[PDB]
């Protein structure tokens, strides 16, 4: 099913992921909101995953992170949304979602988080239920099996 | 083979003590070969043990003597992959961790603090994997005792008795219990002996006397 441009693959409901999707159209706010799966890749020589809910389609990507998730970036690397949002922008963290031609993928595309809102970053893509979004200082750190396309 | 698209349930970080000692991940998923459900334990993407479906005979959440941040999931089975093991699956979930993990999966909100919410969820995914996990300490009871020289926990459930968890782990279906005969050693402590319909005797010694009442009542 296709919400707000985004092409969304829907798993059978029994599936854990299906129950971890809360992406919906939100009446009062008058827009679409988005669960994303954050996967933080720290600096190797162990992952931290977190799923945020009700992120506003009209928000830059850093804007809809989440305290805990920031905190956790702040420990893998180096406090109101205002600042948090501001400290990740001058940060050097690259952000990769994954890319598709039902089937999982290990092909990633880096995305230009500061030059677009989530809704635009997602418009003509595919997600499995809802975006997964990898975070790392370098590619080396992304999980093994995962390969980025430039 | 297994990923987010055929994974029924996935909990990282369980402390498997039988049929092996190791920190593992617990996973229910439907095989992409034939749509069939499977229980596996993973090390990253190793599979130390997989059970396919029938196969699981009995499974249950059990408390950990004297340790409430902790909980056993106990599962018995007719067979597994390569017959690598035979002994029952005992593992130990941490409560607090379980909650925070359910939270980091977005399965439960920041505020929720009742573990039985996790438990509800595990029991349900399990039914989706062709099997029941009972939860009889939410009328059951357990006590300490010894077999020969080894201490263990004797748990008394509605339809089973389990003696755990040093190898060999015993399970007795209640309907297989011909008799339990009692025997004093002190005013403070006694021995109980189970007798199976096929004549095997199992001498559960050194039970505290305060437990006597609960055992008679059970029969």
């Amino acid at each position: 099913i296709i919400r707000r441009g985004v092409n969304c693959l829907m798993l059978p409901k029994g599936m854990q992921r299906s129950s971890q999707n809360r992406s919906k159209w939100d009446k009062t706010m008058d827009l679409f909101v988005w669960s994303v799966e954050w996967i933080l890749c720290p600096m190797q020589e162990e992952l931290f995953k977190h799923v945020s809910h009700r992120i506003k389609e009209t928000d830059f990507l850093v804007q809809g992170m989440g305290k805990n998730v920031f905190q956790k970036c702040c420990e893998f690397y180096r406090e109101t949304k205002e600042e948090r949002t501001q400290i990740l922008q001058k940060s050097g963290l690259k952000f990769y979602t994954k890319t598709f031609p039902i089937m999982d993928s290990k092909k990633l595309v880096e995305l230009a988080i500061h030059e677009k809102c989530i809704g635009e970053l997602l418009k003509n893509t595919t997600v499995i239920e809802f975006p997964t979004i990898f975070v790392a200082m370098t590619e080396a750190d992304l999980p093994e099996g995962y390969e980025v396309l430039h | 083979e297994i990923s987010e698209t055929n994974t029924i349930f996935k909990l990282e970080g369980v402390s498997v003590l039988s049929p092996l000692r190791k920190k593992l991940d617990l996973v229910f998923y439907l095989s992409n070969v034939d749509g069939s459900p499977v229980i596996t334990l993973l090390k990253g993407n190793d599979r130390e043990l997989s059970i396919y479906q029938k196969n699981i005979k009995m499974a249950s959440f059990l408390p950990v003597p004297e340790k409430p941040n902790l909980i056993y999931l106990f599962m018995t089975y007719t067979s597994c992959e390569d017959n690598k093991f035979s002994e029952p699956v005992v593992m130990t979930l941490n409560k607090e961790n379980t909650l925070n993990q359910f939270k980091k999966l977005g399965l439960l909100d920041s505020n929720v603090t009742d573990f039985e919410k996790c438990v509800e969820y595990i029991r349900k995914q399990a039914i989706l994997t062709g099997f029941k996990i009972s939860n009889p300490f939410v009328n059951s009871f357990h006590l300490q005792c010894h077999r020969g020289t080894k201490e263990g926990t004797l748990y008394f459930l509605p339809d089973h008795i389990i003696f755990g968890f040093k190898k060999p782990i015993l399970l007795f279906d209640a309907s297989d219990i011909e008799s339990i005969t009692y025997s004093s050693i002190t005013r403070l402590t006694f021995n109980a002996s189970l007798v199976t319909k096929d004549g095997e005797k199992y001498e559960f010694s050194m039970i505290d006397q305060t437990e006597y009442a609960k055992i008679d009542d059970y029969v």
